[PDB]
RNA sequence: GCCGGCUAAGAUCAAGUGUAGUAUCUGUUCUUAUCAGUUUAAUAUCUGAUUCCUCGAGGA
């Protein structure tokens, strides 16, 4: 039914030793390609004989049609180092909102520049706790990732144990999860000891 | 008749002569002032592990409860007490508690005698104002006026019990012992301190103890200081199998039959198979519509005589049908070992028909599969498999 | 937006997700009340004080 708005392109001939990467490519020159939503490994195929044999032949869908439109002016009869692609409007015959709305944010002209993630805690543990206690500071590093985990995904913890302070590094994904670990544990008490988080 | 469905809510109970938990406040054997601070603060239906211990802490026997954090362990130990004060009212002897909490931190021991003064409001009865590292000539003036509970700190107990300032008589003095905490308290730090409160204390007398966990060796240490505990968690009684595997999908009415055919088809789920269903027509259906798709399949249910349903189950148990559609009749008792699969497809209105479908494949230690299809009609049961599935570890 | 109203007109306090940055979502609550001070262009905000009716319970 659904005569345009075909934002699939059909490339007849190629090398028979292209590889993936060369092909994607090749097909970015000509704009975003469309990702399949639940996972990643952009919407392009290599299309393969009975065997592991190249067919030479190969698909590829785009985010939209103007696209499309650029690697039918632009591709067409043009050769790679050895080969004459030919490119075509791919033929068929025989979550949703979400990524899509990401992979339209691709595209959005939103200001830049701007400022262009890790959490220091302090008071937390003694070296002295550690001298007839081999088990404490496990079971304190423990404490400290599961406090950690609840406030974002903990990309690297470190404690020293030979600071007399109790210097301890929790390294985020995010800076947001970081600014709200050092919220959450500014002024909370931690063994007896009131512990300090601060920015880094 | 809906005694096993309060059971079945999901609440381990373990002892011999448990009595039967209270639905509401107003039925639970409780006094008038306790009735009046559950009516002024709001409670409009009781928690599960506060009806299960309110019955043990009101027939006398020890009680050792589970729960999780914030389910109201502190009103559930302060209510029957309570109850059975204002309902047994006895003399108040000089430096001489009727009740003794212990309490592992003096911010919870304040926070219990906190809750204690707020069930315990509008009446004369004042418990107790206690705490550690704070002075002890104004806790000594305030526990001489009268002191009906004791919740207070271990060392602050020693330092009183040392100083004869409070102790336990031999002949009545206390009649229940709370234990607020008791992970901390069976620990090893406060062991000498609990065995030495738990040493001087009256012989008739119970034991009640509350925490948010209990491990192995703390419940073995606080079970020889009771006298014939009564255990209450979740979730063991009418529970569901941990062997087998719980899965469930949300799918349509119409896409159930289209989501059995696919686990059928592409899946390994066809052939060895229990399928439940809601009505009898309904699994006719099911079942002619299995033997239309090319697949041995059998029925088994009350529309078809007893011979059939016997010739059915013998082809299920011998290999003859590879897939077994039953009704709810047949989901509790049956002992296969072929069922290995469990297609619930209908939902049932009760919990317990659910647990008796999948336990009814992998027992005897072996494991299972169950799969139901959840639809937007059993609203009511999906907080049911959810504790279910939380009890079962799913 | 529809023919003055149907509480999509505002503020706020906790948590989650995420960016270089802006942000997005859930629970909420919203004083239904008075006076004094702070403050605001004015609000707001914050800082303190303040027995009767009905059928053991509820509301004021």
């Amino acid at each position: 039914v659904e005569e345009d708005r075909n934002t699939n392109v059909y490339v007849s001939g190629l090398p028979p030793d292209i590889t993936v990467d060369e092909f994607i490519q090749l097909m970015s020159k000509f704009g975003i390609i469309m990702r399949d939503p639940q996972t990643e490994e952009f919407k392009v195929k290599l299309y393969k004989d009975n065997q592991g044999n190249l067919k030479g032949d190969g698909l590829c869908c785009y985010l939209k049609r103007e696209s499309v439109e650029l690697a039918l002016k632009l591709l067409d009869e043009d050769e790679i180092r050895g080969y004459k692609l030919h490119v075509e409007v791919a033929k068929f015959q025989l979550d949703y909102k979400k990524k899509l709305s990401m992979q339209q944010k691709q595209l959005d002209w939103r200001p830049e520049r701007r400022a262009g993630r890790v959490v220091i805690i302090k008071n937390m543990f003694h070296p002295m706790d550690f001298e007839d206690d081999p088990l404490v500071l496990n079971e304190i590093r423990e404490d400290l990732r599961v406090e950690c985990s609840k406030f974002g995904q903990i990309r690297k913890l470190l404690l020293f144990d030979r600071h007399p302070d109790g210097v301890a590094s929790v390294s985020f994904r995010d800076p947001e999860e970081a600014d709200y670990c050092i919220q959450t544990l500014d002024g909370r008490w931690f063994g007896g000891r009131q512990i300090t988080a601060q920015a880094w | 008749v809906n005694v096993f469905r309060l059971e079945m809510e999901g609440i381990t109970v373990k002892g011999k002569g448990c009595p039967k938990p209270i639905k509401s406040w107003v039925q639970c054997g409780i006094s008038m002032k306790i009735l009046n601070s559950l009516k002024k603060h709001g409670y409009e239906k009781p928690t599960p592990i506060q009806t299960q211990a309110i019955p043990a802490i009101m027939s006398g026997r020890d009680l050792i409860g589970i729960a999780k954090t914030g389910s109201g362990k502190t009103i559930a130990f302060l209510l029957p007490m309570f109850r059975h004060i204002m309902d047994q009212r006895s003399l108040e002897e000089g430096e001489g508690p009727i009740a003794v909490i212990m309490t592992p931190t003096r911010e919870l021991a304040l926070q219990i005698t906190k809750e204690c003064k707020k069930f315990s409001k509008t009446l004369g009865l004042r418990v107790v104002c206690v705490y550690g590292g704070t002075g002890i000539s104004e806790q000594i003036a305030e526990l001489k006026r009268g002191a009906e509970i004791i919740v207070c700190t271990p060392g602050r107990m020693i330092d009183m019990l040392a100083a004869n300032s409070g102790r336990v008589t031999n002949l009545r003095r206390v009649t229940y012992v709370v234990l607020d905490e008791a992970d901390r308290m069976f620990d090893m730090g406060f062991e000498p301190q609990v065995m030495r409160i738990v040493d001087n204390v009256r012989p008739d007398r119970q034991t009640v103890m509350f925490s948010a966990t209990f491990p192995r060796a703390m419940e073995a240490l606080a079970r020889r200081i009771l006298s014939k505990p009564i255990e209450v968690q979740v979730g063991g009684r009418s529970v569901v199998c941990s062997d087998v595997e719980q899965q469930v999908i949300v799918i349509e009415e119409e896409k159930k039959f289209l989501k059995l055919l696919e686990l059928l088809g592409h899946y390994q789920e066809s052939g060895s198979v229990i399928i439940f269903v809601d009505k009898q027509e309904h699994a006719d259906g099911l079942l002619k519509d299995l033997m239309r798709a090319s697949y041995p399949c059998m029925s088994l249910h009350g529309g078809i005589d007893q011979y059939d349903r016997d010739s059915i189950i013998n082809d299920f148990k011998n290999g003859t049908c590879k897939l077994l559609v039953a009704t709810s009749v047949a989901a509790r008792g049956l002992d296969v070992k072929h069922l290995i699969l469990v297609v619930n497809y209908s939902c049932p209105n009760h919990y317990e028909d659910y647990v008796h479908r999948a336990g009814r494949t992998g027992r005897a230690g072996n494991k299972g599969y169950a799969y139901t299809f959840i639809t937007e009609d059993q609203a009511r049961y999906a907080g049911d498999i959810i504790k279910a599935l939380e009890l079962s570890g799913t």
